[PDB]
């Protein structure tokens, strides 16, 4: 939990 | 209120307008505009905090850039390797190629290929000079094998002004510098990143048309395991209304920058990006910061951009628990089927 | 091979048959019968080791208890209050009182009371001698202020077995032994329990129908987070095949339990079960068991029902996250509706 | 995960 809201870092490149 | 990207703007000198609406696609949907304002004006750090676009007309971002072009590129660029996009049609989808395992019934629409600089303008200038239909795409990240005077450049950017932004909003380390340069007409399809961008418009005009977090439904992107990961499934040429009904409630936020605007496209908000038809080549810089870390105590409701947080991370779980991605769909399926829908 | 619980069986001294066909209520689906197996037979073994259904016909399990009736049981089962569902149809549809809140919106089918054993038999008594249409269920574990007898009698039951039961399956503690006291025609719907369970007939008789936890889409539970929760919501006696279309490819194994038959019903099996019509009132005993804990390296694919416990964590992970389970069936709608569906 | 997989102990009682 809210380990589950965290994000990442992912983009178009 | 649908005024779109606004009225072409009045070039400086009395040298005609900028561009014109015939250099627009056309598209099914309604956009309203993102405010185009000055750095010094309120409004526009009220709109970076609340995360929500706005273009910056004044930042002197990447002031020294402006004078960036093919042969001064090519010039001085370095000798390293750049990333390049080809393509049958105009649309240059992003696949994620460490997922194309999962995927083994997906065909490629753009091809990368490696070069030097003066590669990618010279097979730029063949197709330029006999015309043809094939469509090229530089995305490549400033690494060090950079040029001696793009070095220079490079530290003429306005890192004051930058800095103290990524020290505002709290934001996270920048994560790299995007180089794009591309042919009038090209097209990226709308995807969401997962990161905070500014985007620095450097040669030639484009149009940015965005979309808020709120409206995952209308825009159905790809599962999470696609490659196609975070890219609307939506063929905004042709919507298929069948299987993307919602994409028929779909409002965005549009706007054209050109040389010495900076747009910022908040972190999971949606953009779809266009270089003007018969515009020429664009140039593009763009600037990836790792968004602010969750706050001590996550407050309610949700905002939209941690409910999409979500749904990406139990796609990854079922993705391992089930030890293979393609049980997910068929799992979640018979989650809802006569349960929740 | 849809024999269903096979032909009625011939009692012992030629007293004619225990029961017959026209106590056992019609419905739309077909049902092979679960193998009536020795404890002594290899095969019993093989099925409870395999987590499949098996009737014991010989363990003498509860064998001290064969000789319980009503005024038996008045006359030393204690003083202690016993927990008795009452209902007006004849479907006691279980129901989670601590999930009430969540669905402010259900009303209760079956209403809970507790009272006096003597109590229980005299209300019985007074429909049973009124012919009232109402009807009665006692549903009670069995704790310390229970009889002298019935301490004696429960000492009686044959631990021997049961408990290299326990040692051989590695399950864990034995959580209960729940006391069921039912009237002629009673019906527990459709529900699947997360424990091990054996079964012990005591009197009268019963008819059980379960399905494997694979059947998981034919039977529709209702949302983890609703107090019917691990419940079928199809209607056994009208199907909605409209909203439960999968239920037409719904498969049970069935079998009639007498006095001295134990019933392996393994975790996760969903299990319908019936007092025959006009067949007296019935009486069970049932141990719950902690099932065997999750290996080293779990291998793949994964069996059933990790699956259904993994959905059933994923609703109740979305549940928390989302600070209100009501807001799950949306995010779930959101997350596949034209994404993976 | 696996964290995933691990169940409870509820029953009709
Ligand atoms: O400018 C483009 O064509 C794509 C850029 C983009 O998607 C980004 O910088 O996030
Ligand atoms: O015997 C009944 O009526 C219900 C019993 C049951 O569902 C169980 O013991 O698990
Ligand atoms: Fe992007
Ligand atoms: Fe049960």
């Amino acid at each position: 939990l809210e380990d589950l809201i965290n994000s990442h870092a992912d983009v178009n490149a | 209120v649908a005024s779109g990207s606004g009225e072409p703007r009045e070039e400086a000198g009395a040298l005609g307008p900028a561009w014109d609406e015939s250099q627009l696609r056309s598209y099914s949907f309604p956009t309203r505009p993102i405010p185009r304002l000055s750095q010094s004006d309120p409004r526009a750090e009220e709109l970076i905090e609340n995360e929500e676009p706005v273009v910056l007309t004044d930042t002197n971002l990447v002031y020294p850039a402006l004078k960036w072009d093919l042969e001064y590129l090519q010039e001085n660029i370095g000798n390293g390797d750049f990333s390049v996009y080809s393509a049958s049609t105009h649309k240059f989808l992003y696949y994620d190629e460490k997922k194309m395992a999962n995927f083994q019934n997906f065909k490629p629409r753009s091809n990368r290929e490696e070069m030097k600089f003066h590669e990618f303008v010279e097979k730029l200038q063949d197709i330029q000079q006999r015309g043809g239909e094939e469509r090229l795409y530089l995305q490549q990240t400033l690494n060090d094998t950079v040029g001696r005077k793009i070095v220079m450049d490079f530290l003429g950017f306005n890192w004051n002004w930058i800095n103290k932004q990524q020290g505002k909003r709290g934001w996270g380390q920048l994560t790299s510098n995007l180089l794009l340069i591309g042919m009038e007409g090209n097209v990226t399809p709308a995807h969401y990143d997962e990161q905070q961008n500014f985007f620095a418009q450097i040669k030639g005009y484009k149009r940015c048309i965005l979309f808020p977090p709120d409206q995952f439904e209308c825009l159905y992107p790809y599962p999470v395991h696609h490659p196609c990961d975070r890219q609307s499934q939506v063929d905004f040429d042709n919507p298929d209304y069948e299987r993307f009904p919602n994409f028929q409630n779909v409002v965005g936020y549009e706007t054209v920058v050109g040389p010495g605007d900076v747009l910022y496209i908040p972190m999971y908000w949606w953009h779809h990006i266009e270089s003007l038809l018969n515009g020429g080549i664009t140039i593009t810089v763009n600037f990836w910061y790792k968004g602010a870390p969750t706050p001590k105590r996550i407050e309610y409701p949700l905002k939209a951009h941690q409910k999409v947080a979500i749904m990406r991370n139990i796609e990854k779980m079922l993705g391992e628990a089930l030890g293979n991605p393609q049980e997910v769909g068929p799992l979640l399926n018979t989650m809802i089927k006569g349960r929740y829908n």
